[PDB]
């Protein structure tokens, strides 16, 4: 027999999430991509990204710990 | 394996600009390897950057470290967790100094708490938790370069998440108790993600348990690891293409309110059916204060048919069930919602996303190996409204 009973619980919120519960990342390491400037500049990419928003976006990965800002380079 | 390379104005300014343009709030992970003789935190290089992103009027969110647990292996440097709280007091006092001087810190993005890692969270909650506005930890199930098919879709798997989001909070209820937890990097596998499988609709099954289990267990912000990158994992493929998890993304993002329910089946065994239940997402132009959205994964090999309980039994409900687009079955790169190939308009155009009314009062269909949400129109929720 397939067939499933479900049962809820909806008397309180059990939790409240942010609404950007969902959210998504760029790892650290893109941003030594050549082409990092084409690629967060693809407006193809900004639409799907809208889709998600409101989100956060972590900038962050392994590379966060092995980059350091450089405010002369072009 | 890892140097140093530096990064320009230029690429803070690409990055703040795809955020900003993209309506998403950005979080920028600091250096936490910049150290001072006597291995405190070398704030110099972050103060450069926080003067230049307040000169240009940029709103932005800080850590400061990533998966510091793994400094001694990557770098040969390590650094306590007393130490790295203290290194966060001294980062929380420049944000108070700048422009945006109630900035949101977050960390210590600490993967996910095995002996030596617990140790580390509880050591910096202590020195640290002070000035963090949420605690930051990260979870993969897998390594991608071993994982297989079958891990994808074995609930033993998915249910190792459960206790590590168990160990988490005892370590914060311990140290800061009510401190929020979010989820800061997470996805399937680690190390970029496994082959041909983090990049498919078998993915999902993942990413949606992983969803129900953190809003349920009290997870506030779960951060998907990548939106777009080299990593298999990515949402966006190189070609700028949204992969199943992307169009998984966004229907999560359009149906799934704040306010989290339970949902669970009768039957002994809770394991291959797996279901969640939130309000209906407000902003949701389609439904109206009060409506349930249930999201529910079949783990089985046959279809399952599932009884909405009194007093929702009888109501309309519209179907939004995901099935990959043949040939290639779970390891599909593309999806179909209730049976139309979710795909771009244009490049500026996401598709509408249509749901399939179901007759009220029908049991709920949900086909092997699938996953599916379902909005019960008029519930009249009470919580819900
Ligand atoms: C399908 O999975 C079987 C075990 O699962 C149970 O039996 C099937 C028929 C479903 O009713 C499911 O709800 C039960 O949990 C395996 O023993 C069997 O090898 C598998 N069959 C096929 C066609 O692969
Ligand atoms: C990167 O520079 C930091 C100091 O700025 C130093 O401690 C570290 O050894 C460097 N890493 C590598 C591997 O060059
Ligand atoms: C921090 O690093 C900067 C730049 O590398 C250096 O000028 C400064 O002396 C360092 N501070 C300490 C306390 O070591
Ligand atoms: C920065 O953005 C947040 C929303 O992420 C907003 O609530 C906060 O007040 C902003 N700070 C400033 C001064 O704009
Ligand atoms: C943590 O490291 C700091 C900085 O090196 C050191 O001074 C302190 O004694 C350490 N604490 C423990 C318990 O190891
Ligand atoms: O894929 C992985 O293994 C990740 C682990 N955490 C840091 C990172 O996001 O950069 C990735 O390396
Ligand atoms: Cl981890
Ligand atoms: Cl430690
Ligand atoms: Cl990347």
């Amino acid at each position: 027999q397939d067939v499933v009973d479900l049962d809820f619980f909806t008397q309180e919120p059990l939790h409240l999430v942010s609404p950007s519960f969902l959210s998504v990342t760029i790892d650290a390491n893109l941003a030594t991509d050549p082409r990092f400037l084409i690629l967060l500049g693809s407006p193809k990419l900004r639409t799907l990204a809208r889709g998600l928003s409101p989100a956060y976006l972590r900038f962050g990965g392994t590379k966060t710990d092995f980059l350091i800002f450089d405010p002369k380079k072009e | 394996k890892f140097k140093n390379s530096t990064y320009s104005r230029s690429s803070v300014d690409v990055l703040y600009t795809f955020a900003n343009c993209s309506g998403l709030d950005l979080i920028f992970g600091l250096n936490a390897l910049l150290r001072t003789a006597d291995l405190q935190w070398n704030s110099s290089n972050a103060q450069l950057l926080l003067d230049y992103c307040s000169s240009k009027g940029y709103n932005i969110s800080w850590e400061l470290g990533n998966e510091p647990n793994s400094f001694l292996k990557k770098a040969d440097i390590f650094i306590n967790g007393s130490q790295l709280g203290e290194d966060f007091i001294q980062l929380h006092k420049l944000l108070r100094k700048s422009t945006f001087k109630n900035a949101k810190l977050y960390g210590p993005d600490v993967g996910q708490p095995r002996r030596k890692t617990a140790k580390m969270l509880k050591s910096f909650l202590k020195a640290g938790g002070e000035v963090i506005d949420s605690v930051t930890w990260h979870h993969y199930y897998l390594n991608g370069r071993t994982a297989t098919r079958e891990d994808f879709l074995n609930p033993d798997v998915l249910d190792i998440f459960i206790s590590s989001v168990q160990k988490v909070f005892q370590v914060v209820e311990s140290t800061r108790p009510g401190k929020k937890v979010w989820l800061g990097e997470t996805s399937s596998a680690y190390g970029g993600g496994a082959p041909l499988l983090s990049d498919t609709f078998a993915a999902g099954f993942m990413w949606l348990d992983k969803l129900g289990l953190s809003a349920r267990m009290g997870i506030e912000v779960v951060m998907r690891q990548v939106f777009f990158g080299a990593g298999n994992y990515h949402l966006v493929d190189e070609n700028f293409d949204p992969l199943p998890d992307y169009w998984l993304s966004l229907l999560f993002k359009k149906l799934v309110g704040t306010k989290v329910l339970m949902a669970s089946v009768q039957g002994s065994k809770r394991r291959k059916l797996r279901v969640y239940l939130h309000c209906t997402n407000t902003d949701n132009p389609r439904y109206k204060e009060g409506d349930l959205t249930l999201y529910a994964i079949n783990l089985h090999n046959v279809t399952k048919y599932l009884r909405l309980p009194y007093p929702f039994s009888n109501k309309q409900v519209d179907k939004y069930l995901l099935r990959p687009l043949g040939p290639h079955g779970l390891l599909s790169k593309s999806v179909q919602l209730n049976g139309l190939t979710l795909k771009m308009v244009d490049d500026q155009t996401l598709p509408p996303l249509m749901e399939k009314p179901l007759r009220p009062g029908s049991s709920l269909g949900l086909p092997a190996f699938s996953y599916s949400f379902f909005v019960i129109r008029n519930a009249k929720v009470a919580a819900c409204i």
